[PDB]
């Protein structure tokens, strides 16, 4: 489908156990802003960043979502073009599991926060900007997504990006293709 | 419901 120009890893913990490794592939042809934001923020270019942040809300049988390294809550974060940016586009829609996309307040209010479907969610289309894929590690998503939360979704033991970095691509590729 | 929002998250 659209071409992986960029990867991004993330090693995960959950409480204190190393789970694995996630590697996502990042559609900077569709979405060169939204992915040029998401990769500064897994290097910590501009002097802040996703490591060592948590996942604040993960939901079984819909998605896992953070990016709130200011306030850890939902309420915060922030991007490289200053706190919110607008919505790109919406070309990629919430195909299946393993996608990649911002979660933001409403139009037009994107900072840091994402998240990673672990179902086909159609009824965010349109809505979110979707930006990128689960290349590898699908199976240590599904460990975030069965974790114990409280009632009011957050994970009760933590869910810590522990490293993060980009990974080159020399050349763009297409995603499996039906 | 099921929505994955900043600030005011909702039902």
């Amino acid at each position: 489908g659209p071409k992986v120009t960029v990867k991004v890893y993330f090693d995960l913990r959950i409480g204190d156990e190393d789970v694995g490794r996630v590697i996502f592939g990042l559609f900077g042809k569709t979405v060169p802003k939204t992915v040029d934001n998401f990769v500064a923020l897994a290097t910590g270019e501009k002097g802040f960043g996703y490591k060592n942040s948590k996942f604040h809300r993960v939901i079984k049988d819909f998605m896992i979502q953070g990016g709130d390294f200011t306030r850890g809550d939902g309420t915060g974060g922030k991007s490289i073009y200053g706190e919110r940016f607008p919505d790109e586009n919406f070309k990629l829609k919430h195909y299946g599991p393993g996608w990649v996309s911002m979660a933001n307040a409403g139009k037009d209010t994107n900072g840091s926060q994402f998240f990673i479907t672990t179902v086909k969610t159609a009824w965010l289309d349109g809505k979110h900007v979707v930006f990128g894929k689960v290349l590898e590690g699908m199976e240590v998503v599904r460990k975030v997504e069965s974790t114990k939360t409280d009632s009011r979704d957050k994970p009760l033991k933590d869910v810590i990006i522990a490293d993060c970095g980009k990974i080159e691509v020399e050349k763009p590729f297409a995603i499996a293709k039906e | 419901x099921l929505l994955v929002t900043a600030g005011l998250v909702l039902a």
